[PDB]
């Protein structure tokens, strides 16, 4: 793509050696796809095989655009990345406007295939080597490094950050209150604009991506158009916090008080200013749990005015730059998916919900992929980086099935923890 | 000969010199073999004479080959090794043959001096340097260098695997019908052409090695089938271990035991039902290797069953890539499962048996699941593609336990298959209370100084007992308490616990555990017909939690 030049040196961080990641298990069809397109990229020049004295590897992958029966090469680059933090988080750090959160639309657009421009470092090529396994163990399995920016990696856009900012710079001109983000292959473009205007504006910005050769469909590809309104559009402004919810039930029964006020005692390590010590009721002796119970005065209160303090940001938290950021996702059931995003246990940044929604499909595996993808996505948006996920899942089962839904370009940090049976308190 | 092919470029790791290990002092015998065994080397290119102060060097050996007929000139390069770059692995797996398509002919070629017919990059041959002692180290002595991959070097088997499929490329191009497979100094040939037309490919492909540097058989191809290769005995029809032979003794030793349950889990890849069960229990226990161990019942009726099955051979079908894969799980004995994978019904591909236990508390449904996955993983790695499954479960029980289970649970497309033992559920916690049925408000504390500690309950209906323990914990307090609200309980029961452990455990329906205790609830629950369970927090004052924990916690606590 465009012209050379004069690559920008690249180093690890010392005390740390490039990556040496076993390549998982792919089945024939997404082996199949990978070799025709690295075939391509390899006549392109865009990689090179290697030989054995390479020790290194990244593990790789094949999605689909969106449902697009054009298959993506998708490169996990989670440890070098990792290797490689100095470089793009500090050395070239990319800014995260606080003003993109609170647009009204939030245009993604995919621009990876603008990084193959540009030459990566030849001492640092040695690194970013991949392997394209075979069925059976039956041939060695071709072997490749990278000889441009690769697509996976954080240290693609951090170099870039030049040639992005000679680019967006007349369109940002005439457009002073458009939001442009760029996070590692994606463009998230921002305006209070109305939604016709807004889609008119990303149209005028593709339009000056294209003088550059970044021809950008967005919403990966629309090929089918099923639900596909236009191209991918977020709406940040109208994205709400889930409340922790307390019943309001027509009677109470010793059962129903009991879970009311366990739900509360956990409320009080979270949210300050809970109480429920007008509450512990009628609960007092020995009754069945069946036996309805009458209301209190004070309960009335107390249960009306702790919902007041819950549904409200827990006050005292604030987001650190610093400190990762965790995310924890609750099987609900009938499709419900509830999850919480916190930098320290039990004091939420953010929480959420995500259904089936009229859609969606009976694999669990299939609607988790999809929440993972949502959250990190708002994510993304709100403090510019990704959660570490505690998904409740078996370690196999999801690396055996993730890609199969998989269609972002980006991959998380993901550890499987097993869910308490807290639950009953949402959050 | 050495291929003119060209030379893979390698390094020492970062900030490290080459080796520079003292010569010991050789006899004369030694020393005048290896300079007879050197000398051979040197003419054809192998090492070559060097001297003019090249620090390295690296101490040199020479043994009786096997009957004592030869020397042998052994180089320990453990040193050089340690201070050698490191390298991408040579293989990262084994095929597994029933992932091998239906060949008509077959042929096995072994590269001669594989490692010495390839050069090493002349930037490094400097390292390889070694010397020949002169008698009780008067003189100098002789000194080489490698010119060619030396013998236990850590980048022979790389570099020459990597070589040599450079060297095979261009022949394959040119004949896509042609399967080749590098293993080591052998290269494994197969087709679907005649033994006339296979033959004529084959010389050709000699051919093509010879104007490369390698040399192969003329016709002790060591080819025609059946091949032995890794345990396996590979025929271009079918498939099979090597024979198994079970010993036969009166007394057996822990190392017979052992060297017995490896043989049998090879086997288990393709005979069916092999259990180990029995005879793995016997290791349990660090015992001496020599220990003679006598055998339980279970273990002599394990063992006689895998006698029978092993009496008639067995053997597995190849690959068929138009056709599906078919698996299907049975349940065995409590937590043995065994499957069979197939395209046509019967003619078995390969065979395998999962039993690993995955925790404590656990259901068959979570095993099947479990074992589900491995397969899952096993076929893509075999044939890329995941079997459909034929369960001997429910779609209805499963369906249940999938909907209500916290942890997310997926399943390829899969069919029922009546084949007892069918797989369930042994009891539902209630999802509200019972009404009409005793609340059981138990509880339990436990001193940490003294281990003394006290397991009961109370309930709406005025009963309340408390019995002692010693030599528990807080949690076994806890476990032990909800044993108790299930003994003195009738059919129907309402038990409100403040042990989220204890909680946690009950809420997985497991079917069996490792605690004593929880095996003895698991019973309890399955006589019941309603059991409703619900958590209350401790020492928040609870209405009956405080009662039972004032009569628990009095005396130690
Ligand atoms: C090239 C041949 S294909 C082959 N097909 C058959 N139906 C039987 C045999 Cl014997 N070989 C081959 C042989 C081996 C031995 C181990 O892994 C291998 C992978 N491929």
């Amino acid at each position: 793509p465009i012209s050379p030049i004069e690559t920008v040196p690249v180093k690890l961080k010392p005390g740390m050696d490039g990556p040496k990641v076993k390549q998982w298990p792919l089945t024939e069809e997404k082996i199949k796809a990978l070799v025709e397109i690295c075939t391509e990229m390899e006549k392109e020049g865009k990689i090179s095989k290697i030989g054995p004295e390479n020790p290194y590897n990244t593990p790789v992958f094949a999605i689909k655009k969106k449902d697009s029966t054009k298959w993506r090469k998708l490169v996990d680059f989670r440890e070098l990345n990792k290797r490689t933090q100095d470089f793009w988080e500090v050395q070239l750090g990319i800014p995260h406007p606080a003003g993109l959160k609170k647009n009204k639309s939030v245009t993604v657009l995919d621009v990876g295939d603008a990084y193959f421009s540009v030459p990566l470092d030849e001492d640092f090529r040695k690194y970013t080597a991949f392997t394209i396994p075979s069925i059976n163990n039956e041939t060695p399995g071709i072997r490749y490094q990278y000889n441009v920016l690769p697509q996976g990696w954080k240290g693609s856009p951090a170099i870039f950050q030049s040639s992005m900012t000679k680019i967006l710079e007349p369109f940002k001109k005439q457009n002073p209150d458009i939001v442009i983000y760029q996070y590692m292959d994606d463009l998230y473009v921002g305006s209070d604009l109305e939604i016709g205007q807004h889609r008119t504006k990303i149209e005028e910005l593709r339009q000056h991506l294209l003088r550059w050769g970044l021809t950008t469909p967005d919403k990966k590809h629309q090929k089918e158009p099923p639900f596909l309104w236009m191209g991918y559009e977020l709406h940040p402004d109208k994205w709400t916090v889930q409340p922790i919810v307390l019943p309001e039930k027509d009677s109470w029964t010793v059962n129903d008080i009991q879970k009311l006020v366990g739900k509360l005692n956990w409320a009080s390590q979270i949210y300050p200013g809970i109480k429920v010590r007008q509450l512990c009721k009628l609960l007092r002796g020995t009754k069945a749990l069946t036996e309805v119970i009458p209301l209190t005065e004070e309960a009335e209160l107390e249960l009306a005015e702790n919902r007041e303090i819950l549904k409200e940001p827990v006050h005292g938290v604030y987001y650190d730059p610093s400190k990762d950021l965790i995310a924890e996702i609750q099987k609900q059931g009938q499709g419900q998916w509830t999850y919480q995003i916190y930098q320290e246990p039990f004091k939420n940044l953010k929480t959420g919900k995500y259904a089936r929604m009229r859609g969606a499909h009976t694999n669990d595996v299939k609607q988790l992929t999809e929440a993972v993808q949502k959250i990190t996505t708002e994510s993304i948006v709100i403090w510019g980086k990704t959660p570490k996920f505690k998904l409740p899942i078996q370690k196999e089962t999801w690396e055996t099935w993730w890609t199969e839904y998989w269609q972002a370009t980006w991959i998380p940090e993901w550890e499987f923890v097993n869910t308490p049976p807290l639950v009953k308190l949402w959050y | 000969p050495i291929s003119p092919i060209e030379t893979v470029p390698v390094k020492l790791k970062p900030g490290m010199d080459g080796p520079k290990v003292k010569q010991w002092p050789l006899t004369e015998e030694k020393i005048k073999a290896l300079v007879e065994i050197c000398t051979e080397m040197e003419k054809e290119g192998k090492i070559s004479k060097i001297g003019p102060e090249n620090p390295y060097n690296t101490p040199v050996f020479a043994i009786k080959k096997k009957d004592s007929t030869k020397w042998r000139k052994l180089v320990d390069f453990r040193e050089l090794n340690k201070r050698t770059q490191d390298f991408w692995e040579v293989q990262l797996g084994i095929p597994h043959p029933a992932g091998l398509k239906k060949n008509k002919s077959v042929t096995v070629l072994d590269v001669g001096d594989a490692y010495f017919s390839v050069p090493l990059d002349e930037d490094f041959r400097k390292y390889t340097a070694f010397t020949i002692p002169s008698i009780n180290n008067e003189t100098p002595g002789i000194r080489y260098q490698y010119n060619v991959l030396p013998q236990g070097w850590k980048g022979s088997p790389a570099i020459f695997q990597s070589s040599m499929t450079k060297i095979l490329e261009p022949f394959k191009k040119q004949n896509p019908d042609i399967v080749i497979y590098q293993y080591m100094d052998d290269l494994y040939v197969g087709s679907d052409l005649e033994i006339g037309q296979h033959r004529t490919k084959i010389e050709e492909l000699r051919q093509h090695l010879l104007r490369w540097g390698l040399t192969t058989p003329d016709k002790k191809h060591q080819k025609e089938p059946p091949f032995l290769w890794m345990g396996y005995e590979l025929h271009p029809d079918k498939w099979t271990v090597q024979p198994i032979v079970l010993p036969e003794k009166d007394s057996w030793t822990v190392n017979d035991i052992q060297k017995l349950v490896g043989k049998l889990n090879w086997a288990s890849q393709i005979y069916p039902g092999i259990k180990v069960r029995q005879l793995c229990k016997l290791l349990r226990g660090t015992k001496a290797l020599t220990e003679v161990i006598p055998l339980t019942e279970e273990a002599e009726l394990e063992l006689a069953e895998n006698r029978e099955i092993l009496k008639e051979p067995v053997h597995g079908v190849y690959y068929d890539p138009s056709k599906d894969l078919i698996a299907e799980i049975q349940k065995q004995g409590q937590g043995q499962w065994t499957y069979q994978i197939y395209q046509e019904p019967f003619k078995n591909l390969k065979t395998g048996k999962y039993a690993r236990m995955r925790g404590a508390h656990t259901n068959d449904v979570k095993q099947l699941t479990e074992a589900v996955q491995k397969i899952t993983t096993e076929s893509i790695v075999i044939w890329g593609k995941t079997p459909k499954f034929k369960l001997p479960i429910q779609k209805e029980t499963w369906e249940t336990w999938w909907t209500e289970y916290w942890q997310a649970t997926w399943i390829p497309e899969w069919e029922f298959v009546n084949t007892p033992p069918l797989v369930k559920l042994w009891y539902q916690l209630e999802k509200e209370p019972i009404v009409g049925a005793e609340t059981f408000y138990v509880d339990g504390a436990a001193n940490r100084e003294t281990k003394l500690g006290k397991a009961g309950y109370v309930t709406n209906k005025g009963r309340q007992k408390v019995v002692p323990l010693t030599n528990t914990t807080n949690q076994k307090t806890q476990l032990q308490a909800i044993y108790l609200a299930l003994q003195d309980s009738g059919l129907e029961v309402n038990i409100v616990t403040d042990s989220q452990y204890a909680l946690g455990i009950i809420q997985a329906q497991p079917d069996k555990s490792e605690s004593e205790l929880v095996n003895q609830i698991i019973e309890q629950l399955i006589k019941k017909e309603k059991v409703y369970l619900a958590w209350v927090p401790a020492h928040k004052g609870i209405g009956g939690n405080e009662q039972v924990d004032k009569l628990v916690s009095a005396g130690i606590r």
